């Protein structure tokens, strides 16, 4: 409640001034997807540190993507249509072959460790029975093992499917720079001088 | 000093270790140290944690596994204290030891590890193709030719480029990287050309004029803001570098031009790159706030184009459109020619344009640190204004600036305890004189004193004047910063007045520290407290005058009188706590315990007695003059009989009142008491109330009576005023060259673009005008500017209106100051006592000159900086005769001044005095032109020659100010010496050599043997009030004590024909 | 010394900052100091804790969310010793940084923010009609003539008064 | 970087005037040589060394060490008014109170004052302040202003020297330490040469460090620096004004100007402080009235002068230190 | 709201004088059609900037 | 508002009563299960009020 008090007092959203600093709304208000096309961003995803709301900011850092911004090379050699001056797609996760340990999976272990200490701190706040807590933990661990199983299939197989699909002829737009804090899609319109765009 | 000279070398190459050192570059053994391995700062007032690594690690892309290390979780263990150095060092050492860059040590001495690529391969766990290259061939990182270090990777992998992310130099800032560098295959110049041509097709991309490792590499930005920040940074680096290239210094820089070239960009960056090669900035050594740099550089650009002549404007536009070109000075290109001839294979950016001629724009001041500028506006300048529109000043918040009525005193602790004393002069008191004095005193008491005088007396309270000082002595005590002072010392006493608690000493000098958890409250002094303490000191010093410990002798008593004297008693008591058997009694109306309450007349049965007495009793507010007379006479009688060393206040110190006091004591004790007229520095500066010291002595007093005394004159001359007193206005509109302005200020704000104009119009009225901005974001310059009458006397002699308007243009926007913190300014500023004196003289002489008719000119002799000019009416011609004054002929022509920069010739024959002229020898005859003091006989020779020269002229008038000898004997008695003091018998005005003084009787004697008509005169109280109210000046605390004596004993001699 | 002499000026107006300074009136960067940003006294023999704010904040209606801040729970950490200056300063700084009055910075040098009404709109989370005025038109708080600062609100809302 | 003793940087050397007269036939020669020198400028190599060997960087390791031993509390005892006191004041941007005559008050726990930020000309101005204190007395050990006396530094960006002198004299009552010059920030008043004609500065000490305007006619710089010397001389009994172009003609004409200004000759001297950049030919001139009539008022063939006169524009582009590998 | 306060401060209505100049009331008053036949005009439609 | 201030006030009231009932239960050595049940009931009240 307190971290939330501080955070939402800073502002539910923010915009980026030409100086590039984030300026927060300073106002509580629900997001609507209309705003997605506007100059506004949800403020949970700013990744701008805020004193006294560190736990919220951390739980938020868990949301940052594990991939990279691939160039669409083969769709360029093909002269496939691309709206951007430099076409790019965000592959969700890099391939990880040499390692004994899958870095994506390990990131999920850290996320889960965090959520675990979070759910735990709650349960002690609410005097929850030991059995149910051990059960939530066993469930989280199970999630970790499951993610460790499939992680190779994601990073080392599915990623290539993404990387081809980025070069499909009709996938012409730029979808995501991989940075949630500052990404708005480029917005084209078909403007007649007469009627509305 | 024409040609640029510099050694070029690649730092990014020099920083990369030979392969054998890579195993130990982690420094596995030795622990890391500040200023070597790393550097850290916790920025206070902002709570930030900057840890930057040094050596090869200053460029290091962290693995996520590296970010899993405790060293990065460290800042999170805080806020807010700086991280302990032990934990920092242990962690950073642990991490440093954690890194293990792949390599293969070799014997060849030509090689070095390609630190960037190997670090990068570590960063991605060798998943990326460059990474697995680094795994299967570590040798590929070792290299002799710097360029082939990358070419081997580009060919082994077949790739056209490699995009390397860069981290923030600070490693605690885990946030999105502003951009990423991208090494390109190159290596021939042609391949570089082609790549750069193809880069126009990309989005946000830029390059340096030349590249590290001689491998072409381009920066690619996430957004235009990040790009603008990079550009501004590099622009500041090229500016700072070319600043020292122009100065002829050898420069070890990596490249001749540190500015980026926007191969593809937003318009703001184009205008940045455009302004960047203009090199507008003046050389500056001040620290900059880099955080706002972009904004600054943009605003600069916006103004540079905004006030540049049409050709420079078009040059700016050309650079702005051809942004892909690198504009550069001829000397730069000369350097490039040299570095090409040395290394033919070097790659340089190819599209460049040499300036056949460097632009000749005005240099801009551009300090972006804190501090209001304090301009001193010049009267005239190259710009010729004509009918300039009025400049409105906006209202300012209290948050930006507050305007309190009176500037608090800033004196030394001892300074407030000093006093000056005027001795009685006349040997008899004839009754014919008594009728005159009794009449003047009665009429004065009936009509009351000047309204302006009393307004100043009530506005400039001494308590508020001394508050900042006493509170600071209090505050350093409670936080324990104070600890050593002599007992009985003035610092001891002032500590006693600062704090309401007993102040014990442990040993002779140490003060006992306060018990933990106990903070004593501030002493609550009423207005008259400090004065009574000052009088107690005044008595201790009158008793001895060799005293250093102002402390009562054991078994001696003092008895303060007057209403509400309790705090002074508690302070004196706590101050004398270590002295045995001291009675410190208090009396007066409205008294609370300890003080006994009484009313004047004292009850007839009562019998007070003490070794000291201090009366501060007020006169009853509404009674017949004879009533106050009998009352204060009875008071003086009581105080005199009670103690051998009385000090009684006289609320109405007429010649008649004080002389009748002397008569009363004379018929009381037979022999005359040794009376004196004391005035302490803890009195309110404008108070005419004056204390009278009284003591029996074995010697029969000669000249027992007063006449024409300074302390007396201060009261007598405060006759009820003709006109309601002036009130300091805060003017907001700034009309151009309009004479109508009441004394006051110009507080307000205006857009920075109109700022050069506002300063240029202010100079017509204000001698100086502080300005600033609250921040780089806010566009309004705030301005505060006192209206000085002297500047009005100068600037309104002629219709011409000129200013250094372009020089003021040079400030926009960063040159006018910056300050976030609130500033307080005052309707009445402090100025030195001597200055106030000069102003009183100038008022006396102005009011005299306006009355006299048919005076063609005023000739001030020795008047440096046109100091006397306020005296002379705007139409009459004003001649200055002083070697020191320096003026362009066009300026004197502009203002109808006539300077003659030769020493004035005091020999009587060649001293060519004009008829119908008013000579002004104010404060000049005492000193030789070089500033050395003249012997007094030489001054008498000067006045002799000037009167004798005046003997032939008709309608001539001269004002010869000179110090009188009497002041010396007074200053030898007084302890006050803040600004006026004797030095082996010659009085020393501040910042002047002490000078011998003349005797007035001898001066009038020679003046009457010469036979010229003459009048000794001094400025009086009305002149004080006129000077102070007109200049916006309040008299100092010490100034209040010393001013009456200093002014009375510095007569002007008005010779006339 | 008969006639009264005085300069009249509106402090409640003088204390109200120009709109450009409102973003930084919270002093986001620098830490608060005694005798400037605020003043505090623990009154002994009575065990009381007086924290008065200075500058524009001396007139400030707190939001209940502001009262949910630790800075107000601070006196409760005592009796009886005076609150440590470090905790006081850290908390009060945190709160001060917490406030974000709605405004629109402008270039005009005549203007000032109507601090009272904007603070008040913050205090009610802009539910009150003056509040939602302050949300949809922050500019309404900026003003040159001091009186019209309120007249614009009384006319925009049609109301005869504001309590 | 320099490795000298703390006191060592405050020392100065002074060349006295030697010749008893200044014949006009000599004046034409000196005026010619000076004009040609100012027009062709000084040696390129000279100025390269002058700009490469900055004094600030030369003294940085030393001042930083005085700073670092202070913040870790290793320092604690020094005389007030001592050169070590002054240098401590130049090392650290905070007030430096003493508890007792020799002990320094330890900094409150958790508080570490920032380094003082000196620009290049700072240490020089401090060195000149010391130079004046020693010219006043020369038996002095405590270089500290007398109570109720004023000094007024001139020149651009002199603020740090003023803050340092102020914090150094904090225990002395009633010391004015004013600053002026172009590009000045508060506390320093900003002004440009020529000073506004209405202005009237005055003090017991003056230190001019004003730079000559970079591009003006020789006669222009002449009238400018002459006016500067006049202002500084009239303002204070003990001026110390920089001469950027200390020709025989320029300095001797300065003596002529003071001679027609005050009647009797001033006791001028050509000072050069150790806090100056080592290759600088700019030299300060001490100026003071004295009761004695000066004999040999004028300079000729002086050392400080020769350093400038002999830096004629060089025949060949200056050598640059190679790093040979073969 | 702000443009509205300015406009309404000028007057919610106006009359035309014989010279043809507009003359705004200076007062906010609700319109009634009773006024349509009077000298008054709604001020929103004056087209005076 | 995203959040109802009345409801949030009820969350603070309930947090207080919760620490109160808790302090009692530890005073009376009450079994963990019943305490968790009182807390679940209080939370439920909070959601209901919200």
């Amino acid at each position: 409640p307190v971290e939330y008090g501080i955070f939402v007092q800073r502002g539910a959203t923010y915009t980026i001034n030409a100086a590039g600093e984030f300026e927060f709304s300073g106002r509580n208000e629900k997001w609507d997807q209309a705003l997605y096309l506007s100059e506004h961003f949800p403020a949970l995803f700013s990744d701008v540190p805020l004193a006294g709301a560190n736990t919220i900011i951390a739980i938020m850092r868990l949301f940052t993507p594990q991939g990279f911004l691939r160039t669409d090379d083969l769709a360029i050699a093909a002269n496939f249509p691309r709206a951007s001056r430099n076409p790019q797609t965000y592959i969700p996760y890099t391939n990880q072959r040499g390692t004994v340990t899958n870095e994506f999976a390990s990131r999920f272990r850290t996320i889960v460790a965090t959520l675990a200490n979070v759910v735990n701190e709650r349960a002690v706040q609410d005097d929850m029975q030991k059995a149910t807590r051990s059960c939530t933990k066993q469930w989280l661990r199970h999630l970790e093992t499951q993610f460790d199983n499939i992680a190779v299939a994601h990073t080392d197989h599915l990623s290539v499917v993404y990387a081809t699909m980025s070069n499909f002829m009709l996938n012409f737009t730029n979808n995501f720079s991989g940075n949630h804090a500052t990404f708005k899609p480029d917005q084209y319109v078909i403007t007649s001088p007469e009627g509305s765009y | 000093m024409w040609h640029y000279t510099s050694i070029n070398n690649d730092t990014r190459v020099a920083l990369d270790p030979k392969p054998n050192q890579i195993r130990t570059i982690t420094k596995p053994n030795t622990v890391p140290q500040l200023g070597t391995d790393y550097l850290y700062t916790f920025n206070s007032q902002r709570r930030s944690h900057t840890l930057r690594l040094l050596g090869p690690f200053q460029y290091f892309n962290f693995s996520e596994t590296d970010r899993g290390h405790p060293l990065f979780r460290l800042p999170l263990k805080y806020p807010s204290k700086a991280i302990p150095a032990d934990e920092l060092i242990d962690n950073l050492h642990s991490w440093m030891r954690s890194v293990h860059l792949l390599h293969v040590r070799s014997e060849d001495n030509t090689l070095r590890y390609n630190w960037m690529l190997g670090v990068y391969a570590r960063s991605t766990n060798y998943t990326t193709p460059v990474g697995q290259l680094v795994v299967n061939a570590p040798a590929i990182l070792n290299y002799s030719n710097p360029q082939d270090a990358f070419n081997s990777v580009f060919v082994a992998l077949g790739i056209d480029y490699i995009d390397i992310p860069i981290t923030n130099s600070n490693i605690f800032d885990d946030s999105s990287t502003p951009y990423n560098v991208r090494i390109w295959h190159a290596p021939t110049m042609t391949e570089v050309n082609h790549i750069l041509a193809l880069m126009r097709k990309s989005t946000l991309v830029s390059t340096h004029s030349s590249w590290h490792w001689n491998v072409l590499h381009t920066f690619h930005y996430r957004s235009e803001s990040d790009m603008i920040d990079h550009f501004a940074a590099k622009i500041l680096e090229d500016w700072r570098q070319k600043e020292k290239l122009d100065k002829g210094a050898l420069v070890e820089a990596d490249r001749v031009i540190q500015r980026l070239i926007p191969l593809s960009s937003s318009t703001y960056v184009q205008r940045l790159a455009a302004i960047g090669a203009l090199y507008p900035n003046e050389f500056t050594e001040n620290v900059l706030d880099l955080s706002r740099l972009s904004t600054a550089l943009l605003q600069l650009s916006d103004t540079y184009y905004q006030h540049a002549n049409d050709q420079l404007r078009r040059l700016y536009r050309r650079m702005y459109n051809d942004s892909r070109t690198l504009y550069m000075t001829q000397r730069h290109q000369e350097l490039l020619l040299a570095q090409i001839t040395a290394d033919p294979n070097i790659l340089l950016y190819p599209y460049t344009y040499i300036f056949t001629t460097i632009p000749t724009s005005m240099n801009y001041i551009s300090n972006t640190g804190q501090g209001r500028i304090k301009h001193s506006l010049t009267v005239t300048g190259a710009t010729e204004h004509d009918t300039v529109a009025d400049i409105v000043l906006g209202q300012t918040g209290e948050d930006v600036i507050t305007i309190s009525m009176v500037e608090p005193m800033s004196i030394a602790v001892e300074d407030m305890y000093g006093y000056v004393l005027d001795t009685p002069t006349r040997d008899i008191w004839p009754a014919d004189e008594q009728i005159e004095q009794k009449g003047d005193a009665v009429a004065l008491y009936d009509t009351k004193t000047s309204r302006a005088l009393g307004m100043f007396n009530n506005t400039v309270r001494i308590d508020d004047l001394l508050s900042p000082l006493l509170s600071l002595v209090y505050r350093t005590y409670i936080k324990g910063d104070t600890m050593t002072m002599t007992q009985g010392s003035l610092d001891h006493l002032t500590l006693c007045a600062a704090v309401d608690s007993d102040i014990t000493f442990v040993g002779n000098r140490m003060i006992a520290p306060l018990p933990e958890g106990y903070i004593p409250k501030p002493m609550h002094r009423n207005n008259s407290t400090m004065k009574m303490l000052s009088l107690y000191v005044a008595l201790k010093k009158l008793e001895n005058f060799a005293t250093n410990s102002y402390l009562m002798a054991p078994d001696t008593s003092i008895i303060l009188l007057g209403a509400e004297r309790e705090p002074a008693v508690n302070i004196l008591r706590r101050f004398n706590r270590n002295v045995s058997n001291v009675r410190i009694i208090g009396m007066g109306d409205r008294a609370v315990e300890p003080n006994i309450r009484v009313r004047v007349p004292f009850p007839i049965d009562k019998n007070i007695s003490a070794d000291f007495i201090i009366c501060d009793i007020n006169s009853y507010e509404d009674q017949s003059f004879e009533s106050m007379f009998s009352e204060t006479i009875s008071v003086v009688t009581t105080c005199a009989s009670a103690a051998t060393r009385a000090l009684v206040k006289i609320n109405h110190p007429s010649e008649y009142m004080i002389n009748s006091v002397i008569e009363r004591l004379s018929q009381l004790g037979g022999v005359f008491y040794h009376t004196a007229l004391l005035k302490t520095a803890s009195q309110n500066p404008y108070s005419y109330e004056t204390y009278i010291y009284i003591t029996p002595i074995a010697a029969a007093v000669r000249f027992p009576f007063y006449s024409n005394s300074a302390m007396i004159n201060r009261y007598m001359t405060a006759v009820a005023d003709d006109e309601m007193p002036i009130i300091p206005s805060i003017h907001t509109v700034i009309k151009g060259h309009s004479n109508t302005y009441s004394p006051g200020l110009f507080c307000g704000c205006v857009d920075v673009q109109s700022a050069p104009l506002a300063l240029s119009q202010l100079k017509s009225y204000c001698s100086e005008a502080t300005t600033w901005r609250v921040d780089s974001d806010d566009n309004l310059v705030n301005i505060i500017a006192r209206i000085d009458p002297a500047r009005i006397a100068l600037e309104f002699r002629t219709r011409s209106n000129t200013s250094a308007y372009h020089e003021y243009q040079r400030y926009v926007p960063n040159g006018l100051g910056f300050k976030v913190r609130k500033t307080r300014e005052f309707r009445y500023m402090h100025r030195e006592v001597t200055f106030i004196h000069k102003l009183m003289m100038y008022a006396l002489i102005r009011e005299q000159i306006s009355l006299t008719e048919n005076m063609t000119q005023v000739v001030s002799i020795g008047g440096r900086n046109l100091a006397d000019i306020s005296v002379v009416p705007l139409n009459m011609k004003y001649v200055v005769i002083d070697p020191a004054t320096r003026i362009e002929t066009l300026t004197q022509e502009k203002k109808n001044i006539e300077v003659q920069s030769r020493p004035f010739q005091f020999d009587a024959a060649n001293m060519d005095l004009e008829n119908n002229s008013i000579y002004l020898f104010i404060a000049v005859i005492m000193n030789e032109p070089n500033g050395a003091a003249t012997p007094a006989r030489m001054q008498m020779d000067k006045i002799r020659n000037v009167a004798t020269a005046m003997l032939t002229r008709t309608n001539c008038v001269a004002y010869i100010s000179f110090y009188e000898a009497g002041i010396i004997t007074r200053l030898d008695q007084s302890t006050a010496h803040k600004t006026i003091r004797v030095e082996e018998g010659r009085l020393k005005v501040a910042n002047y050599v002490p000078v011998d003084t003349l005797v007035e009787a001898d001066v009038t004697l020679m003046l009457r043997d010469i036979g010229i008509t003459h009048e000794i005169i001094r400025p009086s109280t009305p002149e004080l009030i006129d000077a102070c109210s007109n200049y916006g000046i309040r008299l100092g605390s010490t100034g209040g004590a010393v001013l009456d004596v200093f002014n009375h004993y510095s007569p002007v001699i008005k010779l006339v024909r």
